[PDB]
């Protein structure tokens, strides 16, 4: 019943700065909110209980506040590994615990351009009729980044697919990894097997090849 | 210290029928009312199931209610939840948790490790482990990685070297392909100057189809 | 039980 909406949904921000977190409910619940933190991969982990008090072994820069409606969690001086998704979650309704939506908070940190490796198919699986040529994107920053494969410079589609690590705890950074999946017969019907990747870290987009056989 | 650990994930056929326990310790469990939650594979926290310190009150969520049913034994600090007519939408990572009771002061708030259940009508299959070798993508630093294709369902854990290589290491989100099946890579860098002379393997660990893989990975002439 | 009489009021 006691419906959470939470604001912003993702909010990014610099290293010692402040972020504060709004979680609204459709009814009064008094103090009876708690909030919880989840770095993705890992289970959530209860962060502030009835509104205010932090829990055990929470680093003071986080605090909470409101009552009834309108309800903040405030992070004071952010951490690299404050890199997590925050719930808030009602109490007041004991029998019927509700959940918010959920905000995630990234953290900003200087501009970091990806380190593009190539990966030719393993023969091994060339003689199973298939070809995965992988493309690793290392350590970079900000998030957004279009990985473009080509193939003896005709653009690919359908063929592709990405998979990105979640924020780094201490570094801050992403990685990426995008797998051209082909058939054995179309990948040794041609020679030039290319990974574009465009990313604010580069001037110009570049371009990682690798000629099958060469 | 206090411990809950989920038990039961699997892969469970549509309409099919599955039981999942949640073991406690370091707590005083029959103090505690007892709650599921779960988690889609992308999405946030959704509160499915209550069950009091004594075992005699219990609420679910609608979108479960009259499939799932809860149980507790407080002699042996375990809780069931036994879910029946499984579809689409139950596919997620389950949690027990308490989560703060209904006093004036909130009693502790404790979070298991979580169990995954897949609702899928494909079958349990094991991963083909394929070498992604060093070459010369490398940077000043070498790139090697294990390519693990074909498996559901998750999770697959890759550890390297039998955990003794940690830093530098990615294990990337598993993606389902267009056949229904997972594929996951794990790399890591290392210094170059040790590709010779260095053995790198990868364990792969696929508890849900019984395989243990380990694959070293060896560079590439180049 | 006490407590168990009020949990009846709550669900």
């Amino acid at each position: 019943e006691v419906v959470l909406t939470q604001s912003p949904a993702i909010v990014s921000l610099s290293p010692g700065e402040r972020a504060t977190l709004s979680c609204r409910a459709s009814q009064s619940v008094g103090s009876r909110l708690a909030w919880h933190q989840q770095k993705p991969g890992l289970a959530p982990r209860v962060l502030i209980y009835d509104a205010s008090n932090r829990a055990t072994g929470i680093p003071a820069r986080f605090s909470g506040s409101g009552s009834g409606t309108d309800f903040t969690l405030t992070i004071s001086s952010i951490e690299p590994e404050d890199s997590a998704v925050y719930y808030c979650q009602q109490r007041g309704d004991w029998p019927l615990i509700t959940f918010g939506q959920g905000t995630r908070l990234e953290i900003k940190r200087t501009v970091a351009a990806p380190s593009v490796f190539i990966f030719p198919p393993s023969d091994e699986q060339l003689k199973s009729g298939t070809a995965s040529v992988v493309c690793l994107l290392n350590n970079f920053y900000p998030r957004e980044a279009k990985v473009q494969w080509k193939v003896d410079n005709a653009l690919q589609s359908g063929n592709s697919q990405e998979s990105v690590t979640e924020q780094d705890s201490k570094d801050s950074t992403y990685s990426l990894s995008s797998t051209l999946t082909l058939s054995k017969a179309d990948y040794e019907k041609h020679k030039v097997y290319a990974c574009e990747v465009t990313h604010q870290g580069l001037s110009s987009p570049v371009t990682k090849s690798f000629n099958r056989g060469e | 210290q206090v411990q809950l650990v989920e038990s039961g994930g699997g892969v469970v056929h549509p309409g099919g029928s599955l039981r999942l326990s949640c073991a406690a310790s370091g707590f005083t469990f029959s103090d505690f009312a007892m709650n599921w939650v779960r988690q889609a594979p992308g999405e946030g926290l959704q509160w499915v199931a209550i069950i009091s310190y004594d075992g005699r009150n219990k609420h679910f969520a609608a979108s479960v209610r009259g499939r799932f049913t809860i149980s507790r034994d407080n002699s042996k600090n375990t809780m069931f939840l036994q879910m029946s007519s499984l579809r689409a939408e139950d596919t997620a990572i389950y949690y027990c948790a308490t989560l703060g009771g209904w006093f004036e002061e909130a009693s502790p708030t404790y979070w298991g490790r979580g169990t995954l259940v897949t609702v899928s009508s494909a079958s349990t299959k094991g991963p083909s482990v394929f070498p992604l070798a060093p070459s010369s993508k490398s940077t000043s630093t070498a790139a090697l990685g294990c390519l693990v294709k074909d498996y559901f369902p998750e999770p697959v854990t890759v550890s390297w070297n039998s955990g003794a290589l940690t830093s530098g290491v990615h294990t990337f989100p598993a993606v389902l392909q267009s056949s229904g099946l997972y594929s996951l890579s794990s790399v890591v860098t290392v210094p170059s100057s040790s590709l010779g002379t260095q053995t790198y393997i990868c364990n792969v660990n696929h508890k849900p189809s019984n395989t243990k893989v380990d694959k070293k990975v060896e560079p590439k002439s180049c | 039980s006490k407590r168990s009489f009020i949990e009846d009021l709550l669900f």
